[PDB]
């Protein structure tokens, strides 16, 4: 039940041709031809964009494109535009008899220099550990495109339990912020020697580490 | 042109139930399969259920499969989602989506070519509360260019929103209040944080002042090393 396997964020200045994939397998969407796409603006509701692999429905600009090879299916967007600027998701008909969505993919029509995540990791404050609680903060501002991924280490091992992650807000420098939380009891903070925030945008990561005082 | 009209969407508590509506219009109702999809907030879309033309199997997806079920009355030109045994994880904008091909028994040919605009369910024992606020001190960790980061950690409120000033709107330089998190509790907490010189740091007092105004609650905090 695993959703389809896009990439969460495809970039291209105006004018340029962009592809997004989207990899299921033998059981859905190289299993059938019954994969589609559909766009949703924020706000907004999804509207289909692509169906049964290469068909557009009316009213559809002949900008988009849709194919499948083996377990892949691709759109394309040729000519990017301002507008194009949206959320992107495939969907595939399975053996199941059921439908699977992919987990989306944010489009931007890049509008100025890409910009990596400035990242502030703070530890929990003496004033939260009294009151038997301890969150780790972590502040995530003025990237571009607005998407990232966050992961967080014990020492040197990932946690994934106790984990909260925003979606990307856009700051009024048409950049965007997020923020991760890590939950811990105090006691789990002060055995570790350490603990990492790395958050990965456009395939490239920043890290920051903090320790019990 | 076709229409979709979802209802039904409110609060419910955990274990709860509730019964979505969707009313279409603008199309031969019964002609076609009509589906659930639900997107939780900030999150993908996740297909939930779809009931064929006439009378035949439905189908689910694995995470709501024996809690939800589909039915529909083509008298009334209307597709119900009935929702019991209701967890957190179910919060979303729910979807009523039309099946594109004319009287297919399977979520299959031509994908999902009509969809409403949702209604929200929200399933959480969340009610009215004030923040916990905390400091965020300065350090080495959070300094760089002779300029520290320091800000006011702000637990566990509910409804939104939060505002947060700084020295009573006197700082407004290199502010930044962060969007909230929504805790699987219900309740969000944020962020905000202002960079202020390091040299300043101990002669300058800083404040955050938070206010809640749904709970009527106001915390003021100061901020240091």
């Amino acid at each position: 039940q695993s959703a389809l396997t896009q990439p969460a964020s495809v970039s291209g200045s105006p004018g340029q041709s962009i592809t997004i994939s989207c990899t299921g397998t033998s059981s859905d969407v190289g299993g059938y031809n019954y994969v589609s796409w559909y766009r949703q603006h924020p706000g907004e509701a999804p509207k289909a964009i692509i169906f049964d692999v290469t068909n557009r429905p009316s009213g559809i600009s002949n900008r988009f494109s849709g194919s499948k090879f083996g377990n892949t299916a691709s759109l394309t967007i040729s000519g990017l535009q301002a507008e194009d600027e949206a959320d992107y998701y495939c969907a595939a008909y399975t053996v199941a008899s059921t439908l699977l969505f992919g987990g989306g993919t944010k489009v931007t029509v890049l509008r100025q220099p890409k910009a990596a995540p400035s990242v502030t990791l703070f530890p929990p404050s003496s004033e939260e550990l009294q009151a038997n609680k301890a969150t780790l903060v972590c502040l995530i501002s003025d990237f571009y495109p607005g998407a990232v991924t966050v992961a967080w280490k014990a020492d040197s091992s990932p946690v994934k339990a106790g984990v909260e992650t925003t979606t990307p807000s856009k700051q009024s420098n048409n950049k965007y912020a997020a923020s991760s939380y890590l939950s811990l009891t105090p006691e789990q903070w002060k055995s570790h020697r350490s603990y990492s925030c790395q958050v990965t945008h456009e395939g490239s990561t920043v890290e920051k580490t903090v320790a019990p005082t | 042109e076709v229409q979709l009209v979802e209802s039904g969407g409110g609060v419910v508590q955990p274990g709860g139930s509730l019964r979505l509506s969707c009313v279409a219009s603008g199309f031969s109702f019964s002609d076609f399969g009509m589906n659930w999809v639900r997107q939780a907030p900030g999150k993908g879309l996740e297909w939930v259920a779809f009931v064929p033309f006439d009378r035949r199997i439905n189908y689910y997806a694995e995470s709501v499969r024996g809690r939800f079920t589909i039915s529909r009355d083509d008298s009334k030109n209307t597709v119900f989602l009935q929702m019991d045994s209701l967890r957190p994880e179910d919060t979303a904008i729910y979807y009523c989506a039309k099946h594109r091909s004319q009287w297919n028994f399977w979520p299959r040919e031509g994908g999902l070519d009509h969809w409403g605009q949702g209604t929200l369910v929200t399933v959480s024992s969340a009610s009215t509360k004030g923040p916990s606020v905390f400091p965020l001190a300065p350090s080495s960790k959070s300094t760089s260019g002779g300029t520290a980061a320091l800000g006011c950690l702000v637990k566990d409120y509910f409804p939104e929103p939060v505002t947060v000033s700084w020295n009573s709107g006197a700082l407004t330089s290199g502010v930044h209040t962060f969007p909230a998190v929504l805790q699987s509790s219900g309740l969000y907490s944020l962020s905000s944080v202002v960079t202020v010189p390091s040299s300043s740091l101990g002669t300058q007092t800083y404040i955050c002042n938070v206010n809640h105004k749904p709970s009527n609650t106001k915390v003021d905090k100061k901020v240091e090393p």
